[PDB]
């Protein structure tokens, strides 16, 4: 009988299952899941700043519409449009609705520079059965439906803005459809109207069409909406005989500036997370995550596997 | 593993050795004892948190980025806009797995290697004095005490002290 | 003289030759091509429904043109489009023509759903020697040529239909750009027409353009194909008052639903695959594939080499 | 390969090793014999086809995407798709490229691996009574009939049986 | 005592840190840097073909404003936009301007194909003090300004050119849009103009409008570009009543032709190099590169690392 | 390393070792001296060569791309062609990251790997005549002159010629 001394390393009776290159299945001592698969359920409002359009959505918010006044001046990282969002006024439509949703979104303000505008030979301040603020007609606090002047003519407009400011101007404004002639010129006298906007760069020039549409808070015309930026140095004419839906001043377009839009419904809660989903927030320390393709901040990277166990022991043999 | 060691030569682990990842159990005059060995139980942790701290780094921060989600049919803008996000998801979903696969095959081998080392050490330790009994252990030619235990497990253990015992019990 | 054993491994005459992370020949017992080169040269009609174009392309089908007709009511996961498909009916042109193919290859569908509409004051089914079905004049099957009624006025059209069911319809109609004044006022009156279709939440407007364009089947004029979807519960109008191609009902969108159009010109076969190109099937169950980046169905990953080789077996060392 | 055995201190193989991947070679009094080894084969054998499942699995299938070919030059639009398409296709190349390389660098150091676990094997199996001769072979410093022989290849051989022999014949 | 010998591996006084799998520094005894960092600050005329665009942007370049004359006949593998280019003529908008940006860009040519065209009824070679040519009234190279004829009528438009060649046509051709009624009947006589441009596949319809835009280079109207491709075989129609800016000829498209468009301000060196960046050339063997996204040619992959340590050598142990 | 001879039981390395990777040191009867070993030093710089030239191959060629800096905001399409190229350049320097840390775990690992082929390539030319120190040098229990010395390094030494001699100098 001599003395032996055995090497030999430590077990656990429960060992975990990891892949490897050549296995599906082999039980190490210990390992930890890289793969987020839980989220708050609520929206965190740390560290992003957050403003929920509640019943607006953001372009709504953007013209003024009757339930979006609270939405007027705000910032922030995202901006949370809701399903419950209603259009609350006169019906209308925007081409490529999507790049001028974007370019608000990122712009990360609902801040108006409000300008005085000198609309010569037409009455203002437009308003409408379709748009109602507390019982009473309205219009998108943004916009200025102009019309002929009363009992005379759709005086011609040339208004001209110069951008004599350091940030790029965003201009919204628009052009009314009319359901009828009679309407047409009820309203501009002309038979048919005419809105150009431009710049010395680009420009817009629309011909209203007459016609029936779809009733929509009984309203059979449309609105179309339009935008034009406006570099430093660079000027905007409004240039119409009638039919033109005018602006009362501009946005300030802010270059990728670190803003977005999320389309959610989950409350925002009180939490603090860095990561934004559709679903709720992510607060993880996990390279990957199973939770959303739409992930908004510091987030683990998507992907589409529901578990990625890492070893972090050796091979687990109790037996 | 590429060794084998664990999972080979060493028929099982211990688990009772709750101290360490790797260690020493004795056999001499006075009884028997475990021991934990803290080099080759220290080199593998750290080379498996080193591994850890790699890859957390936080480093995707996206904010705007473009719509994933459709409320209706446009065709050739949006089939563009969900192809790109669909290549992408494949594309990182394809390292993932690849990552822990390979992730998982080298920290076995890791393992597998310092524990390889140890005993490895001790051989080295043990000169003529002792045998490889083909299970981790080894016959230990000598008398040898709980002080001359500890000298193996701290490294202070000179061959030369027992080598004529040593020899002497083995080519006899 | 002791005796000795010896330790060794299996080779063969002839290895085979794999790369490695140091070497680009390496010689090893066996290996496995991961990359896929060879097609079957016909279509594989199972287990992927087709439906062969032939001599119509998928607009023509839809729109319902003289060589068309078996394309009726037909549904697909594949929709094959032709080299050799023509044009057979009037000559038309369609505004963002790829938008329109792509949402119908994605519905996976020509199942016309056929809808009585009546037209007031108005002559209908036009006809043109340049849409000739068995020798005599025809016309898209699924449009109504309007023109006026029969000597008198293009009465005012305003139809509307309203989307009662559970699916979004789309509604295929056009607009007719005469060559000359005299063919304008021969056939609608007016001096200038007009076309508008709207829904409650987007619309358009049309003024068809009188000029000269290239003789096609002895047609100077063309016809403009445009395209309106209306979700359940909205509804659709059409106004003119002149120069309206009209619809005969509408087709059912399905969302994402697993279709598409291939542009191949092999002959369906026999076989069986469930990955299919432009150049024929594939039929492996390697990872990778040099066929073609156009692979449709469950198919290998395309990828620029033609050769791949796994190794799967030790070094070969013969010598 | 890492563990230096195959192309490596064993010389060659040996194609007539037809029944196996691994096997024992060895001269006696009664002549000479070659033969498998189970374990040692199917060890490789279970890593390569394990690594070859992992591989196939299907999942890629796609159906509506995107045009990947065009007959008009357009400009904004087409340049996008195209560059998607270009940007995917060279990432998957990519991918490719290393999986094969990288799945054939393991491959072999796991065929190397596992001739030099044999190996191992059998020397701690011999103990005292063999000695290695550098080639792959060892010397076995006693007599062994054919049922020895297998007792080896088996794994049922007792060293201590032929202990004093052995040890005898090499020391003297 | 006996005769010892020892193995042992060099090293070196100072190594290099890499980082691997588990370890972020580890000190080799050599490695090479995988990241280009520099690039040379000109960019090399060789072996790619340049064009420096100078003053003029390709656009200008193509219809042929008063400083481009040297742009003609020119080819490249890459065009040079300077951010000093200016415009020099008329003022004018282009729809879609980049995409035919792009499709110039990729023919790698402006080499014009001069066509002698009967415009019956007009006056032609319109000129403007927009637009000078050492100090007189010009306009571009490439267009021709239709006007009525002096004192009559714009005797209608009727012109067509078939594509009898070999290779698609690419024609340039706007639209005048004048700052008034006046302005639209001394030019054009009729009220308002119409042009329409046709193949036997495609078709554009156009009219113009009339308004105030931003004075530039003292005038308040503006030209749209527009363009049609003409496959071999195909005719293409001018049609107009007013309005026409016309073409003399026509561009050769080659396909996906290798060629592109740099913006970069960097001077022309006589360095060679096959990769061009917006911030000089590179001249490297190394995989990838830290110096610009933009990168044409034969190129190291661009990453966002600075540094990427490959180890070359074993681990160093100097003490 | 994997296999605890760099960085291992061989202490440290030799700054005067200048015209190879891997060498001899001995100590004999008529002084001392240092020589490099071509082998083992030639199959380390081939393995390191060769995955150098299989980094570098120029296959990257691209002309007209899309734009990837721009002057204005247009929303949809810009947003597109940004995601886009940014979606490529996170998943190759990802690409990049994990290609050299794996690039050099493996370059560390065989560079361990050569270090101990060498070592055991001696263990086994020497026999019964030597005895692993532990350091990575081996005690020779017999004379050995500067030509049986430079007989280890060229592989010719003849373990049977001094077998007698060292068993004894070893066994008592």
């Amino acid at each position: 009988g001599n003395p032996i001394i055995c090497l030999g390393h430590h077990a656990v009776e429960n060992g975990t299952s990891v892949k490897t290159l050549t296995d599906n299945h082999v039980e190490v001592v210990s390992a930890k899941e890289l793969v987020e698969t839980k989220h708050t359920d609520e929206l965190c409002p740390s560290p992003l700043k957050l403003v929920d359009g509640q019943d607006c959505d953001l372009i709504n918010g953007a013209l003024g519409s009757p339930g979006c006044d609270r939405l007027q001046d705000t910032t922030w990282d995202v901006f949370i449009e809701r399903p419950t969002a209603v259009d609350t006024c006169y019906p209308f439509d925007v081409p490529d609705y999507q790049s001028l949703r974007s370019i608000l979104a990122s712009s990360g303000s609902l801040e108006f520079i409000a300008e005085q505008f000198t609309w010569n030979g037409v009455k203002v301040d437009g308003s409408s059965s379709a748009c109602l603020r507390g019982g009473r007609n309205s219009f998108f606090s943004r916009l200025n439906w102009l019309t002929k002047a009363t009992n005379g003519n759709y005086g011609p407009i040339n208004v001209t803005k110069e951008n004599t400011g350091s940030y790029v101007r965003l201009y919204l404004w628009g052009v009314h459809h009319p359901s009828s002639d009679n309407e047409q010129t009820d309203l501009y006298k002309v038979a048919t109207g005419r809105v150009t906007v431009s710049t010395r760069s680009d420009q817009i020039s629309i011909v209203p069409n007459i016609g029936s549409r779809p009733r929509v808070r009984n309203q059979s015309g449309r609105i179309s909406i339009y935008w034009t930026l406006v570099n430093p140095g660079d000027s905007i004419i409004f240039n119409s005989i009638g039919n033109l839906i005018a602006p009362r001043g501009h946005y300030k377009i802010s270059k990728s500036t670190k803003s977005t839009v999320l389309k959610s419904d989950k409350r925002i809660g009180s939490c603090t997370s860095p990561c934004l989903t559709d679903k709720g927030s992510i607060q993880s320390d996990k390279p990957f995550q199973n939770v959303s393709r739409i992930a908004i901040g510091n987030c683990p990277k998507y992907v589409k596997q529901g578990s990625l166990m890492l070893a972090t022991g050796m091979r687990n043999i109790p037996g | 593993g590429l060794f084998g060691a664990i999972a080979g030569f060493i028929e099982n682990g211990w688990q009772g050795l709750i101290d360490g990842w790797y260690g020493f159990r004795h056999q001499n005059a006075e009884g028997t004892g475990t021991a934990a060995d803290l080099k080759s139980t220290q080199a593998a942790i750290d080379q498996i948190n080193g591994k850890l701290n790699r890859l957390i780094e936080k480093t995707n921060e996206k904010y705007h980025q473009i719509e994933k989600e459709f409320e209706q049919v446009e065709g050739r803008i949006q089939d563009l806009e969900k192809y790109v996000e669909d290549t992408k998801i494949d594309l990182w979903s394809y390292n993932a797995e690849l990552l822990v696969a390979l992730e998982n095959q080298h920290t076995i081998d890791v393992t597998d290697s310092e524990m390889n080392k140890l005993f490895e050490r001790v051989r080295r330790q043990l000169r003529e004095n002792a045998e490889d009994q083909g299970n981790g252990c080894f016959e230990i030619f000598h008398q040898c005490d709980n002080n001359c235990i500890e000298s193996i497990r701290n490294g202070t253990y000179d061959h030369n002290i027992y080598r004529d015992e040593a020899i002497n019990n083995r080519i006899k």
